[PDB]
């Protein structure tokens, strides 16, 4: 057992002294037993004269110079495998839900090498989500990164819950939700909502694992949680060969946390006050999220934009890794469309013939071109009248108005709140369903038969109820 | 000795660098030969950095320094009610000793993910605008934010004034005890405030923590954490406290002073890399506890002062992203007459409806809208306006005027919903704009004279039954006609 | 305990190891640490040497042994690297085993001076209609690819490397153009997928990939382009021609600023160090066309720069603009509209290309350049009159616009380009619907491929057009339109 002594305390910065060449490596976790639990320090620098500089993972009030520090002989480690599902886990891998210890198979370190260039998969591919708007228009990349936009009032946590459910039921993959700089009141919220919705079942089978690095944790803890949680997702790919989901809310708080830690360690800040290591820090997270030959980690990350300046380093860096976006907009939810996805603001890199097939692309494309023409016709409808349109354009507003209501979908997890049983719409369904409307096969169908329905067979069925 | 004592190596700018104290805990309190105190923030190899609690004319090189063996703490408990203390809980009001239930540290871990319950009970501010549109619940952290001289303290104060309704009661579970944290205000200003609270009989349920403008920086930086423990006594014993940090701009500034003097790496605006953690540590301590844990509550109204509206400034950004919403005030609206100068467009409570008396929610559901659309069309109030868009202009005008409110005059919920019922449903459209003042005034006194029963049902059941809406619809038209 | 070929680590942090000893070390000499990770001796002082780590700080500890190499940072070069993918130090990462190297150039090598050079005269035919007609690239030239993110920057480089399939299959040595793709700060996944495309189109056999991806130690990203330059240079130095693509320099300069800040170099504009210009300038100077006396080898560079919100006025963009011999600017506005390649005509220029562009294109694209820089102008002023004279020029403008849209992975030979341009400039498309111009192309190609194949053969071999041949295409086009 390798012991040291604390020689300095400066806020979240702790300096610790060892014996020659008996120093912990940089990134190793060190421990100090406290009255309450255990203060964990992560080694950041070797200063020389057998001292190392560490960042605390918890408060340092009351530490005394000369206190015994222990080397753990490795990075911070977390319990992995199915035992984590349904549990709440902090940065240092402790359970924080008063359900005793996570009796897990192994613990992996939170700092891991990304997959080798040779290990990398060579073809981009779609992760089918069962959500129409997503699959048709802004499809997610299997093993990629999706930026998610919009806050409360847009059903974020249901959308996030729906993806956990679908991914598990449709591809047999579990999810990890990481709260980075999570508001505690809202962590307490989410936990209680996940139990109500079924995605957590303290008795049954839980589809998600929870990791929280709360706002009131110091900069060290907030910087590292995304990793903690990520590692959990990694093992499901590395050992069970699953298509995992990873949730980061919020990725910006990941960047600010790094910003804060760098500042604390005395590094000269870079442009706009950020860390000089902003880009490699982002890499060292993101590059671990990918398809391998075993499976894939697909990460949906909530993205906040400072000052609404798209060119701020924080977003600018993040956007360099995002394969696609899903924009939830109050402008959509006010029209009663759930999910509240913006069909034109949400975009994908994978929306390309060579990735999705020529058919899929062509449906999506005209679906997108129709909604645009509709948008630029809203202003003349408000002042002139519905009758001031050309033969083909009075047909395509009638068409879009339908397409629009067809993009809404009842979610399975939201049934406890809605009473409406939920649809999981297969991709092949979604392409064919919209292909059929675009040709004009269903102009005879009234508009209300498109609201909250799955496949085209549900449009055929519902229209007959609203008549006979 | 050296383990429990030290010698002053250097002193200046309220920092004393001290040799020895080899057994001192980080953030521990010390004592200088002259009797001035300070806390150890910097444990370094050769020496300890200590920040002084008083003038540094009183420390000299060579001087002897003693450990106290205490992390900074404060008296707590009900014996603090009606008192004005400093940051360390010393009485400054001249009413003698403070009777403390026990003691608590300035720094306490916030309640976890587990020992909490979703916010669900109204903190009723009595401000028509706030309660109807930016409702605050118990356990919430709702920021009051704006430029200087826009009514920020006034909003918090009127809230404190409003708690009289329940604080004069016997029902402990309905009371809301109040903690006002004056950080860096001037002494006369604080005295002025205290005089005001006395004048409206609100001192009795308040505690005032005052680290004024001329007090050493670390007292100003401690004050919000200290006050939090004082308020936390209530939450921890199944009661409910409201805490107002007036204001966290000035605290941030104090914290920065120490950091720059202790030569810690500076960042944006010369703030230390842990200045976010200063405010998150603090503001996470407001919480609604679960059943198991006594269901107590602390609600936080931090204040932030912006510079010419810039919410992108470093500290505004930190607090805005830490809390649960903003009540946003504006000079524009102020001089226009709209007081409180709440910017409805840029204000929100993320807790929302779960924090709002059902009765109010029922009338206020629409009000959120009739104003939203009013803002989207407000530009048109300059000749050729069609039927639909003029109608929305008539309501908006009137509903804006309805939300105007005199200072130190919070309304009861059962006084609020009638007024908003009248506005929302169109009973004011007839009444000319300059008279909506006297309208509210008489309408309530006419309701008290002749319809006391409905008010009582609103007050006691909090809901509106279909029968009540009808009783309200009739009462209103009745009065409007005269 | 040798303290001349060997040192002990004093301290390590922020990507810098401080080592005691190594008395006989050279400046910029590579070192090897206990753990196997390598480093560069950056600054030598009394009492210690500062070493920049080519890996994670984790891998170095205080007390560990550090070994000399007697090698200034260098790389394996030669023809054996064709078809391989290596990292910044030249380490094989495609999993294909030991690199077959003819030798080892230094990473930093000085550029050829005033005398060993000669004016560009040979073309790098991109196979891109927009590029080769408007902003032509000569062998030995440096042209910058620049625009916002997600604007087809890579696709212009890529379809160029692809297009060399035509020549690198033949015997003719002087016409062979070997490719070097330098991925700097990109995702691993992307680069792997890209390499997948290069193989899918066979092009991998003549190209070399050097990659320092997004998660790799900043100094490995700072180094990549230089070592890639060394590799590209072997072909220049030996009499052949190599093309080098730096994707992208923006990310490199970002990697560079990181080190400088961590080293405590004064931040300047946008917090970049004072010498960030020098970083790029020394690199792109190595792209040259050599004289008769030096084998006539050519290195051609296509640096990629990423603008933020289309602002070409930023520090780094203007720096690289001021080093290159022109830039192809790709407008995000056109790219979203569908116009791809999204070349902005006014903002794009090649500074030396004209005198190197194949003469055949030069004639049929008569003033095409100055014209499209003016149609675009009168177009914005159109949205006060439905005027007569400017109305026909607008139809010409739109037909030439729609004519320059081109698919990715579809590069065309010069002989396919020339007639397409002839049909536009000379107004043979003005009678055709807007939404049909794309179909016109391959049908007009079908026609030239199965009937007038004799004109197409001529263009390839000459590189010109005779008066006789000009009147020949005249007839061929007009017949097709009416059917
Ligand atoms: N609701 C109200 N109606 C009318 N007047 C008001 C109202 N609220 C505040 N005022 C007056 O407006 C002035 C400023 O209010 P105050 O509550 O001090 O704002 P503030 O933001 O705290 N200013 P400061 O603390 O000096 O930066 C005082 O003169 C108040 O009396
Ligand atoms: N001529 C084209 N027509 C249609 N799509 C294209 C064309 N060229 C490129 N694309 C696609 O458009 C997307 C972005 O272009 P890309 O070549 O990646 O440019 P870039 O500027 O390198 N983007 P990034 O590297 O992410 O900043 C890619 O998915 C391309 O496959
Ligand atoms: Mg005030
Ligand atoms: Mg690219």
């Amino acid at each position: 057992p390798i012991t040291g002594k604390v020689t300095a305390v400066i806020g979240a910065i702790v300096d610790v002294h060892f014996e020659q060449s008996e120093l912990p490596a940089i990134l190793n976790a060190l421990e100090i037993k406290t009255p309450q639990g255990k203060l964990v320090l992560e080694v950041a620098q070797h200063l020389g004269e057998n001292t190392v500089r560490t960042i605390a993972m918890d408060g340092t009030e009351g530490l005394v110079r000369g206190e015994k520090v222990l080397d753990t002989g490795g990075p911070i480690s977390v319990p992995v495998g199915r035992e984590t599902l349904g549990r709440i886990i902090n940065v240092i891998g402790e359970p924080i839900d008063e359900r005793g210890p996570i009796k897990s198979k192994l613990r992996k370190p939170i700092h891991a090498d990304p997959p080798s260039f040779a290990e990398q998969s060579t073809s981009a591919e779609i992760l089918e989500t069962g959500i129409k708007v997503v699959d048709l228009l802004a499809p997610y990349a299997r093993g990629g990164k999706i930026g998610l936009f919009g806050g409360a009032g847009v059903g974020k946590t249901v959308f996030i819950q729906e993806l956990i459910n679908n991914i598990a039921k449709a591809h047999g993959g579990f999810s990890v939700f990481t709260g980075v700089g999570e508001r505690t009141r809202e962590g307490n919220d989410l936990y209680r909502e996940m139990k109500e919705t079924g995605v957590i079942n303290l008795e049954g089978e839980s589809k998600v694992a929870l990791v929280f690095g709360q706002m009131n944790e110091p900069p060290g803890a907030r910087a590292r949680v995304a990793l903690t949680g990520l590692t959990i997702a990694e093992y499901f790919r590395d050992e069970e060969g699953q298509d995992v989901l990873l949730f980061i809310d919020n990725i910006f708080r990941f960047t600010q946390a790094g910003s804060e830690v760098s500042a604390l360690l005395g590094r000269i800040p870079s442009a706009v006050g950020y860390q000089p290591t902003l880009a490699t820090d982002m890499g060292l997270l993101q590059e671990r999220i990918t398809t391998t030959k075993k499976g894939s980690v697909t990460s949906v990350q909530a993205v906040y934009v400072p000052a609404d300046d798209l060119t701020d380093p924080a977003p600018a860096t993040t956007f360099a890794h995002l394969d696609a976006t899903t924009v939830l907009s109050r402008g959509i939810s006010e029209l009663g469309i759930y999910p509240a996805v913006d069909p034109l603001d949400s975009k994908s890199r994978l929306l390309d013939a060579a990735v999705v097939g020529q058919e899929h692309y062509d449906v999506a494309s005209k679906v997108q071109e129709t909604l645009q023409t509709y948008k630029s016709l809203q202003d003349i409808i408000a002042i002139l009248g519905m009758d001031e349109l050309s033969e083909q354009d009075k047909l395509t507003v009638e068409r879009a108005r339908k397409i629009q209501r067809f993009l809404s979908q009842p979610f399975a997890v939201a049934e406890v709140f809605t009473g409406i049983p939920g649809k999981l719409v297969r991709l092949k369904d979604t392409v064919a369903s919209f292909k059929a409307v675009l040709e004009g096969k269903y102009d005879n169908i009234p508009e209300h038969a498109f609201y909250m329905v799955g496949g085209i067979e549900d449009v055929v069925a519902k229209a007959e109820k609203l008549a006979a | 000795n050296l383990n429990e004592t030290g010698r002053v190596l250097a002193v200046g700018d309220g920092i004393a660098r001290v040799f020895g104290l080899n057994n001192i805990q980080a953030e521990e309190l010390v004592e200088f030969s002259s009797g001035v105190k300070g806390m150890a923030l910097n444990l370094e190899p050769g020496q300890v950095g200590i920040v002084l609690f008083g003038s540094d004319r009183l420390v000299k090189e060579g001087e002897l320094v003693k450990r106290t063996g205490n992390i900074v703490d404060v008296p707590v408990g009900p014996g603090l009610l009606g008192r004005v203390v400093d940051a360390l809980g010393n009485p400054i009001d001249g009413k003698g000793p403070i009777d403390a239930a026990g003691r608590s540290r300035a720094q306490v871990k916030a309640p976890g993910i587990l020992p909490r319950r979703s916010v669900h009970e109204p903190v009723q501010t009595g401000l028509k605008a706030v309660d109807a549109l930016v409702p605050i619940g118990r356990g919430q952290r709702e920021l009051i934010i704006g430029d200087r001289q826009t009514g920020k303290t006034a909003v918090a104060l009127d809230t404190i004034l409003n708690q009289k309704r329940w604080n004069n009661g016997s029902d402990e579970s309905k009371k809301l005890y109040c903690v006002y944290v004056a950080v860096g205000q001037k002494r006369s200003t604080v005295a002025q405030l205290v005089q005001t609270l006395e004048q409206h009989d609100a001192m009795k349920y308040s505690i005032i923590v005052a680290a004024t403008a001329s007090e050493a920086a670390p007292l100003q930086y401690l004050a919000p954490f200290t006050a939090a423990s004082i308020g936390e006594w209530f939450r921890d014993n199944g009661k409910h406290a409201l805490i107002v940090y007036d204001d966290l701009s000035k605290q941030a500034v104090a914290y920065r002073q120490l950091s720059l003097l202790l030569r810690r790496p500076p960042g944006r605006e010369a703030y230390p890399g842990d200045v976010f953690y200063l405010h998150s540590r603090l503001l996470e301590r407001a919480a609604k506890l679960s059943e198991k844990e006594g269901s107590g509550s602390l609600t936080a109204l931090p204040v932030i002062e912006t510079q010419g509206g810039d919410v992108s400034a470093y500290i505004p950004t930190n607090v805005i992203s830490i809390t649960d919403g903003q009540i946003f005030l504006e000079a524009e609206l102020f001089y226009k007459g709209i007081r409180p100068a709440i910017n409805v467009g840029l204000s929100v409570s993320r807790v929302g409806s779960a924090a709002q008396v059902k009765a109010l929610k029922q009338v206020a559901g629409s009000l959120k809208l009739f104003l939203a659309q009013y803002r989207e069309v407000a530009a048109f109030a300059q000749s050729d306006l069609d039927a639909s868009t003029k109608q929305t202009l008539v309501r908006g005008e009137r509903l804006t005027q309805l939300l105007k409110q005199n200072q130190y005059s919070p309304l009861a919920t059962e006084e609020q919903v009638p007024l908003i019922y009248a506005g929302v449903n169109g009973h004011l459209d007839g009444i000319e704009l300059s008279r909506i003042g006297e309208f509210e005034s008489s309408f309530l006194s006419y309701l008290k004279s002749n319809h006391n029963e409905l008010l009582t049902e609103i007050r006691e059941k909090g809901e509106l039954s279909k029968e009540l809406l009808a009783s309200l619809k009739s009462a209103t038209e009745s009065f409007v006609a005269t």
